[PDB]
């Protein structure tokens, strides 16, 4: 019951699922060949990491997932790698040609020749489930995969699903780390098309990730790798409720009824806490306190974006580790004090809290310190569109020039679809000012 | 033998049920395995009123625990007095109903209603002489308030000449953060106007504010709020449970308690206020309950008396004592504070006394106010959902199950008026 079905799309999708579902075994005690001897259920239960992990009868534990990219190369290190023996073959999925950056061929050209074959897939895994809750998708924008493909799929979903809940993990571009001129163009295309398809959308901004991993963790020129290690802490702090029960665990369903007050404005901001090193760890405790006012240092946000010059609609807090009721009380009641955070008028301005008492976890060989407790912030704030106005920027430079479009026309699309999600996206940060208002 | 058939649905429901089912329990001397161990007759002359009694003289809950999602039933059934309760009385969905009122009443809750109804029917079928129904449930989630107002117009439905009494526990956002609570308490208090007879409105904000400021408790847990409303449930139920005079049974209660049909909504109080394991050593002068349990600071609404007038007062002493002194002190509470009673309804205080205290107290008193104050928790109320409303906020949980703005606004009139009402007897003279 309450399963959850992951969805991987493209290398940024892939990649990030590999250090997700790498954390999730090392939080359950699960090993590389899917065996978790603390599980004395063989072949099935209803455990709370059930909701990721279904059970073979020979006692393997093998994550509710789906890899998808359009070109093998990267979806093959799964298939040789550490944790090749998770995966059933038929759960990764690749072609041979990839959308070479290109909204265009992930969507149609290319992706249209196995979107029927992954929707199958994706069906197995439903059919295995006993009250499917819906899907979390991974994927970037700015890749040809990451954005043409996850749109197509999350139509194809909402067909084959309904309204069953749709939610993305969106990694939004950095020139740092960037590899195509035209990610705003893709970004623009498919945040248009798959907007009125999810009900919950975490943007992952690579420029914050990468930031934080330079300033927090002392990492000179951060990798994929280094990035993927964090992210993961973060996805993992987010779908932790869903994993564990505890007495103090609030699901991430009742965050979502907070975090989205009208459909369109499903973005929440997502702020981590303790980011530190071994080095800088050691002989230190951040408390309760400390990792709780972090959360509205803009420093340790997932999307560049300023809150100080926004409003709130919604503030959650969701803690893992060593954490006690009066100790998150006594510290949301300083930060009311010390912060000015500013709510709509239309809102009620308490936090919503969740703690889950197992801690966090870290991978052999990373940067991040052990910590005994963590929290993530998932806030609704109207600073979230500055993410929308920077990408509008770009797109508007080179739209106006119509440079680079003619890739997209040579695969069949027309400007009108470019004109037209240019204009959702007006109409989206339009929306994110209205809401700002003031009631009459 | 005039039974009372009781509900309980969802989370808080089924919590301070359970806790109501284990406290009266230990009254009547019925321990955890059903059987009888007590010491006196009085616990059994009544009996009947809330258990059937079984062969080998096993005495069992009228009780029918309902809920959208398995978690606290499943605790319930292994708790302590799990056992107590006939299994087939367990009647449950998987899916939840997400905080949402539209949830439990109209789609998921729809879904496993009739279920209910037949487990009601089959309870009702074996009462020599059925009274009503209790029900316990929260107005600010999604299962005891859509799917519990949906259970009580489907049970008026097929018993449309039963007394219909909950106990209904408003949200605050002292106790909870989630953000439609006020749109589900509205919906519900919309449904409670029009089909109880006597709703006892457990305010969370009182029961939190209780244990904040006078049981210096710093770190309130739902533990401490359900100690409050277990004490208050048994109290308010004694003059149904044990031999008496004054409002034996539901609808006495109702014809002294309710003068117009709509304001049928009472601020609990209860004497003296203790916490969990407090155990305190020296009783109450009767004095001293009659002052408490009339203090603001002992109702179990967030309402202020003094800003209002009763209409009607029902109080219930219980333990050893003196029933002249009993009589001279609540003469003295009405004579002090004559103006503070509508002077319309002659002699608007009535009180019981029984001689059985409740476990851990000589000497307790239970108060039952049915003041205009009241309305003091549905404009409350009334204004957190109006600053979300007018925005259309977080309406699109409620519109993706069908519902229709329409429906919001025509709660969001009929408590209005509600509150309109209170203000108009206020206000009225002889
Ligand atoms: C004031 C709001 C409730 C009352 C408290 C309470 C919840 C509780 O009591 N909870 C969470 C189920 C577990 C329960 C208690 O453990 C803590 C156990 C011992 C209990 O009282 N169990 C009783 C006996 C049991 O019958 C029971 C009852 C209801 C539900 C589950 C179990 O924990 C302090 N809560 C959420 C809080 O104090 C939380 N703080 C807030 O929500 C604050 N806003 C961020 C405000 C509203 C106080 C902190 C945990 C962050
Ligand atoms: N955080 C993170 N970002 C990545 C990773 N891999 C790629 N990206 C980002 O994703 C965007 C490029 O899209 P990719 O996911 O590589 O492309 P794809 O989805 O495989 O699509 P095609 O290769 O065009 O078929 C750029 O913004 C990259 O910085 C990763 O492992 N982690
Ligand atoms: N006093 C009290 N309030 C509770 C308890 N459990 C939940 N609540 C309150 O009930 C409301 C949420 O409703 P709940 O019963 O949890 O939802 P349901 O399961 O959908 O009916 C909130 O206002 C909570 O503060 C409890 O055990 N005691
Ligand atoms: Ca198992
Ligand atoms: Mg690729
Ligand atoms: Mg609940």
């Amino acid at each position: 019951m309450r399963e959850c079905i992951s969805i991987h799309v493209g290398q940024a999708g892939v990649q990030i699922g590999n250090a997700c579902w790498e954390l999730y075994c090392l939080e359950h005690g699960i090993q590389p060949d899917g065996q978790m001897p603390s599980d004395k259920t063989i072949g099935g239960g209803d455990d709370s990491f059930n909701t990721f992990f279904s059970e073979t009868g020979a006692g393997k534990h093998v994550p509710r997932a789906v890899f998808v990219d359009l070109e093998p190369t990267v979806i093959d290190e799964v298939r040789t790698g550490t944790y090749r023996q998770l995966f059933h073959p038929e759960q990764l999925i690749t072609g041979k040609e990839d959308a070479a950056n290109n909204y265009a061929r992930g969507h149609y050209t290319i992706g249209k020749e196995i979107i029927d074959l992954v929707l199958d897939r994706i069906r197995k895994l439903a059919d295995q489930c006993t009250g499917l809750q819906g899907f979390l998708v991974f994927h970037s924008f700015g890749g040809g995969t990451g954005s043409g493909f996850t749109s197509l799929l999350m139509e194809r979903l909402s067909v084959d699903y309904g309204k069953k809940s749709k939610l993305e993990f969106s990694i939004y571009p950095a020139p740092q780390v960037s590899t195509a001129v035209v990610e705003p163009y893709n970004s623009i295309l498919t945040t248009h098309t798959t907007l009125e398809h999810s009900d919950c959308a975490f943007m992952v901004d690579n420029e914050a990730i990468y930031d934080i991993c330079r300033r927090n963790l002392d990492i000179e020129r951060p990798t994929y790798t280094n990035l993927n290690r964090l992210i993961s802490q973060i996805v993992s702090s987010i779908t932790a409720s869903l994993r564990f029960d505890g007495a103090l665990n609030v699901d991430l369903t009742e965050f979502q009824t907070n975090l989205v007050p009208y459909p369109r404005i499903h973005f929440p901001l997502a702020t981590y806490a303790p980011v530190i090193s071994a080095e800088k760890a050691y002989h230190e405790q951040l408390s309760v306190a400390e990792i709780t006012n972090a959360c509205f240092e803009p420093a340790n946000q997932m999307v560049k974006c300023d809150p100080r010059h926004g409003k709130y609609m919604a503030c959650c807090l969701l803690y893992r580790g060593d954490v006690v009721p009066k100790d998150v009380n006594a510290a949301i009641a300083t930060i009311k004090t010390k912060r000015s955070i500013q709510f709509v008028d239309w809102c009620p301005t308490g936090f919503k809290v969740g703690i889950n008492y197992q801690p966090p976890t870290v991978v052999p060989g990373g940067d991040l310190a052990k910590v005994q407790r963590a929290v993530c912030m998932l806030s609704n704030t109207t600073a979230i569109a500055e993410a929308w106005a920077r990408l509008d920027h770009k797109f508007d430079l080179m739209y106006a020039k119509r440079a680079f479009v003619h890739w997209y026309v040579g695969e069949g699309m027309e400007e009108g679809e470019f004109s037209e999600a240019r204009e959702d996206m007006a109409a989206l940060e339009k929306d994110y000012e209205e809401v700002g208002v003031d009631s009459v | 033998m005039r039974e009372i058939v009781h509900i309980q649905a969802g989370q808080c429901g089924n919590q301070i049920g359970a806790k109501f089912w284990e406290v009266i329990s230990d009254e009547h001397g019925i321990d955890p395995t059903g059987s009888y161990h007590g010491d006196s007759d009085l616990q059994l002359e009544r009996i009947n009123v809330y258990y059937n009694e079984a062969t080998g003289n096993k005495y069992v809950p009228r009780a029918i625990l309902v809920d959208l999602e398995p978690g606290t039933m499943d605790s319930v059934r292994s708790g302590p007095f799990g056992q107590i309760f006939r299994p087939d009385n367990f009647v449950f969905g998987q899916s939840g109903a997400g905080n949402n009122w539209a949830k439990g009443h109209y789609t998921e809750g729809a879904e496993l209603v009739d279920s209910v109804l037949d487990v009601v029917r089959k309870e009702s079928e074996s009462c020599d002489c059925l009274q009503g129904f209790q029900l316990t449930h929260s107005l600010g989630g999604g299962t005891g308030s859509g799917m519990g107002t949906l259970l009580i117009s489907k049970i008026r439905e097929e018993y449309p000449d039963r007394i219909m009494n909950t106990f209904s526990v408003m949200p605050s956002p002292k106790v909870s953060d989630t953000v439609v609570e006020p749109y589900n308490a509205t919906l519900s208090v919309h449904q409670l106007v029009e089909n109880t007879d006597e709703t006892y409105c457990i305010d969370n904000e009182a029961l939190y504010d209780i244990c904040f400021r006078t049981l210096k408790l710093t770190t309130p847990t739902y533990g401490d709020l359900n100690h409050l409303v277990s004490a208050t449930m048994s109290g308010v139920t004694t003059c149904l449970r044990f031999p008496g005079q004054l409002n034996a049974d539901l609808r006495k209660l109702a014809v002294n308690m309710v003068p117009f049909p709509r304001l049928h909504f009472f601020m609990p109080g209860f004497a003296p206020l203790t916490s969990r394991g407090s155990q305190q050593y020296r009783a109450l002068t009767v004095p001293e309950l009659t002052q408490q349990m009339f203090d603001s600071k002992n109702m179990m609404a967030a309402c202020d008396p003094r800003h209002g007038r009763y209409l009607t007062v029902a109080a219930i002493f219980r333990g050893r004592m003196s029933m002249k002194e009993v009589d001279e002190q609540m003469l003295n509470v009405q004579n002090k504070n004559s103006s503070y009673f509508v002077e319309w309804i002659p002699n608007n205080v009535k009180t019981a006394v029984c001689d059985i205290p409740p476990r851990g107290l000589k000497m307790s008193a239970t108060f039952i106010g049915n003041s205009t104050a009241i309305q003091e928790l549905f404009k409350r109320i009334s204004e957190q959902f109006t600053a979300m409303f007018r925005r259309k906020a977080f309406l699109h949980w409620y519109t993706g199950e069908g519902m229709d703005e329409m429906e919001f606004t025509e709660a969001e009139s009929n408590m209005n008026d509600l509150v309109s009402e209170y203000q108009q007897y206020q206000d009225a003279t002889a």
